């Protein structure tokens, strides 16, 4: 076929079956998000609403949500207008359609991101490799102009300068914004965004083995209980021979 | 004939209460019905649940 | 008219005679808890498909958010599209098995039921098939897009046959609503045929492990296989459930997260697991026609098993010859799957072809051939 | 012996047994519920929503 | 030599169902021409039969096996049936050809 | 009705006891695990075969597949 | 609870096109249970005697 | 037919207008809905004059 390098496996908070998201991981990752990837990055499918109980109360949300500005209408005459955004609303798009997109960033498209980690093999140990793995090109490899150089995305020439250095952002929680603490973070975050569930799906399932193997084992003894009369059943040839 | 008939030994089989042959068996009947029964009532609130 | 009213009730009697003094042989086992699986596996797609379908909206421009808009809105929407999503590889896995049964058991004997289980698996398969599409993601497209379009190489009615299944001229929103009619129609008419199935199957009662009459040694199902069969239920329900919850998408291809994209060919379009087997034995044949054909064939030749039994005996239980004739079968299917799963080129294209003639050579000659010398070693 | 009151309390009259399934299940559910959700938590101390909430809730601006 | 009777007695112990009791006639698929045999077996062989298939029946439901004491020795394995499956088959091939003249 | 039509059956006499009076799992190490050996030992051999010749196949496959994407040094030694 | 919402909205239109779908279905089945009924006796007549003397 | 507030009245219009026959289609299945009722309650009625109802 052709090369490919495989990221690794990091030990994600959140990889255990019974391990949920580490909620603080995952708001810091929003501010990620928020203040770097939305400059490029759709995520159509999330809404402020959804952080409330997850990552922010919902009085910072309902704050979080009036920093942009929304299209609605249309008015009495029929026209659109801005409005400051409400809960309800979902993340802004950074682009009017596709097209104005790759315009502004060299007919490339970056993605919406809502379900990334589950578009592409690896999900966040991928997104995370990609992220930090940005490099020079090895000996008789040219990359064209306007891609840069990561082993890590196929074909080795992504469209996307690298996002993250080094205190690009301040961490509100005072947390030491070094370029790999972003990138595990925005991967939490976008775990999250990917699946809310997540958490939920997980506790059901313990819930699920416990009355399972309960369940089971019942039905077993039950089933053995009513066979028992045939198991033992013994018989005999008696003709009158 | 039938009187040279005789029903084969359980022993390998019968629960510890009936197992031996002059002891009644009712006395502990109570006990073996309300074990496997407490068995299945509690599959059923499983189930329920 | 009669004593009790479970004999006498037109309908009771019905229950009566299907699932509580329906005469069954002592000694069956586990393989025969696929049928009453099967039935279950069928009650709860139908359950959890319809849950979905009321929420679903089939238009190329709103499929792929109906879907995603239920698992991130609806109260267990996610459950629910979980559960359905993984409940049609329980099926699958399911039928296998209980077509496995058949086979090393010399079930098939009983014709008719035979028959009418096959149509029972084409019919899933179809089913299975557009409800594949219906999320419109890459891969639903896509794969809609070859699979459908390998009838154009059928002569002279081929293009025809195609243009008008789509609905027009490529696989697009016509295409999504007939789908989506499709998928919901076809399992009923599983539900239907199952009915006759069980009704054929009754004629003669079931089969056995030992392959020889059971009259000396029948027992009611109730008890003994109602609860057989909710043990059997809860046995593998559990596995279904541990995946469906801890590793949901375990079995699904990532490129299924990406809205259908006609100005994009994902790189390596494939159908479901459950297919494979038979998407290898396509690429087998460099012929777009006979490589069609040859698919046909790895399904429609459970239609002549019946007519390639030689053997003396029923079952396989003392046909040790057949047996690892069988087992062979068995792996071979399991190399075919993988094949399908990976790229065309060597050496997995001559992997591929010997799998795929290995598949129809032990069907067709040695199973006959084997159960043959069988009998002659035993001085029949 | 409880078998033996279980028995001829509970088991022995099918209206009985019913009964006991139902208020039986009532209070099995509001135990297994309440003791996965604990066994959950611990497991994932700090994590939660649950957990961390304080620091937003009535303690910023 | 004898590897007809190596092979034989091999397949016969290979196929094992004489660990339930069985004989090889025991095991015959019941088609319509072993169903008219069957009728004409004797009484006494009949219920012979049918008890040794109902033991084989209580095994398999019991996954259990004879003791290797009880089991059918290839050469003391009676073959009862086969007799009058033959002529039971030879009568069927007279009339399916005299049908066609 | 399918049960009183069966079959003639002569001589045959069963015994069993009810489901209280024995063992739901008995002789678990006396009988029971003596014959789960017995029954997969008795197969061992006419399954595992093609399963294992299966998993070879399937690791040459791949393993070669691997090899071919890798870079023969051969091709480039007179490349000055 | 049935309306999906507060008003007959889109949750409706959805869930109504599934139930117009699936019901038919059920008259289907329904029927042949009609009729199995039905066969036990037979039909009526407009006589309203028996029509036995006369099938 | 698509089942979307934004889509349901046109899509059945669209049906009538652009498919092949969608507009007998689209009549029998309307039309037929009352013959159905027609004749349901001439079988009712039937039922209650004969006493089939027993
Ligand atoms: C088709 C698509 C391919 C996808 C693959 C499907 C999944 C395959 C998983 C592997 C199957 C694992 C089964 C392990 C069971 C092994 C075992 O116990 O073998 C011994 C045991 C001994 O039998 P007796 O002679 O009656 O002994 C009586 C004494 N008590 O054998 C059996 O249980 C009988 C075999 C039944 C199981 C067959 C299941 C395999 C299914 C694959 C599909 C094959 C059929 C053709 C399909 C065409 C489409
Ligand atoms: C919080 C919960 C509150 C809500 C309450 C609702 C629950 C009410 C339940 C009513 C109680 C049932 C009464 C049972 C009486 C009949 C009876 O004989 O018992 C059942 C009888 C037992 O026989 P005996 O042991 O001989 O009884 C002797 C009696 N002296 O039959 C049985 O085995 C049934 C019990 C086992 C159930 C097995 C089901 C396993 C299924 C698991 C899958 C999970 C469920 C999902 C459901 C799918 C729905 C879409
Ligand atoms: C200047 C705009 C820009 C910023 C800011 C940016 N990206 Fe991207 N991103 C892109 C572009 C361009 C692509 C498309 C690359 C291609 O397909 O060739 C892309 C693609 C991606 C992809 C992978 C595409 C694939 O096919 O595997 C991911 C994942 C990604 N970006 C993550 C991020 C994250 C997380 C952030 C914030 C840390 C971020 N991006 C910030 C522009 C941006
Ligand atoms: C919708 C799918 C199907 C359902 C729900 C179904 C259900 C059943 C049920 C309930 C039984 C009785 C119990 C058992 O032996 O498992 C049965 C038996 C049987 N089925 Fe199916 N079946 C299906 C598909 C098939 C297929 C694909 C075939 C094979 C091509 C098939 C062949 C048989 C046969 C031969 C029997 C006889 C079993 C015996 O040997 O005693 N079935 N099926
Ligand atoms: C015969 C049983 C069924 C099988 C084997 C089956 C299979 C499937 C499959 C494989 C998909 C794609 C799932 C995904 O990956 O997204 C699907 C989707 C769907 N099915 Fe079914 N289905 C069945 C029955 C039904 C029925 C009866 C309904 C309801 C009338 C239904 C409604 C749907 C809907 C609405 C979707 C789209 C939403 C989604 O993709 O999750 N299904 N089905
Ligand atoms: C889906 C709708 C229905 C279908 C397809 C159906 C079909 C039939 C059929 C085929 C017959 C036999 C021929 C005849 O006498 O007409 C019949 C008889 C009958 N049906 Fe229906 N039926 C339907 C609804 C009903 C309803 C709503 C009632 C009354 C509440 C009803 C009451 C009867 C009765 C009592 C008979 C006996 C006729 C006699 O007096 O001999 N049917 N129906
Ligand atoms: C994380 O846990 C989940 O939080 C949800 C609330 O957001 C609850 O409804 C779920 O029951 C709980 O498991
Ligand atoms: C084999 C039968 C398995 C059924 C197991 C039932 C477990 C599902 O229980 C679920 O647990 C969640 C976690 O707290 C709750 O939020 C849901 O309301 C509850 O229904
Ligand atoms: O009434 C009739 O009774 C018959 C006998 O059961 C069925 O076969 C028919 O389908 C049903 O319509």
């Amino acid at each position: 076929g052709e090369l490919e390098l495989h990221p690794p496996a990091f030990p994600w908070s959140h990889g255990g079956p019974l391990s949920a998201l580490d909620h603080s991981s995952v708001r810091r990752g929003f501010q990620v998000y928020k203040q770097v990837c939305s400059a490029c990055h759709s995520m159509d499918y999330v809404a402020f609403r959804n952080l409330i109980g997850v990552t922010h109360t919902e009085a910072e949300a309902k704050a979080l949500a009036e920093e942009v500005e929304v299209q609605d209408g249309p008015d009495e005459n029929g026209e659109l207008f801005m409005r400051p955004g409400k809960i309800s609303d979902y993340f802004p798009k950074p682009y009017p359609n596709p097209e104005a997109a790759r315009a502004a960033n060299n007919g490339a498209l970056p993605p919406d991101l809502s379900y990334i980690v589950n578009a592409r093999h690896g999900g966040e140990d991928y997104v995370f490799s990609l992220l930090t793995g940005y490099c020079d090109p090895p000996a008789g490899v040219v990359v064209r102009e306007g891609l840069h150089y990561n082993p890590y995305f196929p074909g080795q020439a992504i469209g996307m300068a690298p996002p993250i250095y080094n205190e690009i952002l301040e961490y509100d929680d005072g947390t030491p914004a070094t370029m790999s603490q972003i990138a595990k973070d925005v991967c939490t975050f976008l775990r999250w965004a990917a699946e809310p569930e997540h958490d939920q799906r997980k506790r059901m399932g313990l819930k699920m083995l416990l009355i399972s193997a309960l369940l089971t084992s019942l039905l077993y003894y039950m089933k053995r209980h009513k066979w028992s009369v045939l198991k033992s059943r013994k018989m005999a040839y008696r003709p009158p021979k | 004939v039938h009187n040279d008939v005789t029903v084969p030994d359980f022993s390998a089989y019968r629960r510890e209460d009936v197992m031996d042959a002059t002891t009644s068996s009712q006395t502990s009947s109570e006990d073996r019905k309300g074990f496997s029964y407490l068995v299945t009532a509690t599959a059923c609130v499983a189930t329920a649940y | 008219m009669a004593p009790n009213i479970r004999k006498s009730h037109p309908l009771l009697k019905m229950i009566n005679n299907s699932l509580i003094d329906l005469p069954a042989p002592s000694n069956i086992s586990a393989w025969w808890n696929f049928g009453s699986l099967l039935a279950v596996c069928l009650m709860t797609q139908i359950l959890t498909g319809l849950l979905l379908a009321m929420h679903y909206t089939a238009d190329t421009s709103l499929a792929f958010s109906s879907v995603a808009h239920t698992c991130r809105n609806v109260q267990y929407g996610w459950l629910i599209r979980n559960l359905h999503a993984n409940g049609a590889s329980f099926f699958f896995i399911c039928i296998f098995l209980h077509i496995g049964r058949g086979l090393y058991y010399g079930s098939y004997l009983y014709k008719e039921t035979w028959n009418t289980g096959v149509i029972l698996l084409l019919t899933l398969m179809a089913t299975a098939f557009v409800g594949y599409v219906l999320p419109w993601g890459q891969m639903s497209f896509w794969g809609a897009t070859v699979i459908t379009n390998l009838f154009s190489a059928i002569p002279y009615i081929g293009h025809t046959l195609v243009e008008w299944a789509w609905g027009g001229f490529s696989v697009d929103n016509p295409t999504l609503t007939r789908f989506f009619a499709l998928h919901f129609l076809l399992p009923f008419a599983i539900a239907g045929i199952t009915i006759i199935h069980l009704t054929f199957l009754h004629e003669s009662g079931s089969n056995n492990p030992l392959g020889i009459s059971s009259d000396s040694d029948k027992i009611p199902f109730h008890p003994y296989y109602s609860f057989k069969d909710i043990l059997g239920l809860t046995l593998m329900l559990t596995p279904f459930l541990t995946l469906a919850l801890f590793s949901p998408n375990l079995l699904g291809d990532p490129e299924n997260f990406t809205p259908a994209n006609p100005l994009v060919t994902p790189p390596h379009i494939k159908p479901e697991w459950y297919f494979l087997f038979a998407y290898a034995i396509l690429r087998s044949i460099p012929n777009k026609l006979g490589g069609v054909l040859a698919l046909a064939a790895s399904v429609l030749i459970l239609f002549l098993i019946p007519f390639l039994h030689k053997s003396k005996q029923r079952t396989m239980t003392f046909r040790p010859l057949s047996q690892t004739l069988f087992w062979l079968l068995v792996a071979n299917l399991l190399i075919l799957t993988w094949i399908g799963s990976q790229p065309v080129e060597h050496p997995f294209i001559i992997i591929g072809q010997m799998a795929s003639l290995s598949y129809f050579t032990i069907l067709l000659i040695l199973f006959p051939t084997i159960g043959t010398l069988e009998n002659k070693m035993l001085n029949y | 012996a409880l078998l033996r009151q279980a028995y001829s309390a509970l088991f022995r009259r099918t209206s009985t047994f019913a009964l006991t399934v139902v208020l039986g299940a009532v209070l099995f559910e509001r135990a297994f519920d309440q003791g996965a959700d604990a066994i959950f938590e611990h497991l994932n101390e700090g994590k939660l929503w649950k957990h961390i909430k304080h620091k937003y809730e009535a303690s910023e601006e | 030599g004898r590897l007809m009777d190596r092979i034989r007695k091999w397949y016969y112990n290979a196929a094992g169902f004489n660990k339930y009791g069985l004989m090889r006639d025991d095991t015959l698929y019941e088609d319509d021409d072993v169903k008219e045999a069957l009728k004409r077996l004797p009484e006494d062989l009949y219920n012979e039969r049918m008890f040794r298939i109902k033991r084989a029946l209580d095994l398999s439901l019991k996954h259990r096996i004879l003791p290797k004491e009880q089991w059918v020795k290839y050469e003391e394995d009676k073959p009862y049936l086969e007799p009058y499956l033959k002529e039971v088959i030879r009568e069927r091939l007279e009339r399916e050809a005299w049908n066609k003249k | 009705i399918h049960f009183g039509n069966l079959a003639r059956v002569r001589h045959i006499i069963t015994y069993s006891l009810s489901p209280f009076e024995q063992r739901a799992i008995p002789n678990i190490f006396s009988d029971a695990l003596p014959n789960v050996w017995r029954r997969f030992s008795s197969q061992v051999f006419k399954v595992a075969p093609p399963f294992l010749g299966a998993y070879l196949l399937y690791s040459w496959g791949t393993q070669e597949f691997e090899r071919l994407k890798r870079k023969n040094p051969a091709d480039y030694e007179n490349d000055q």
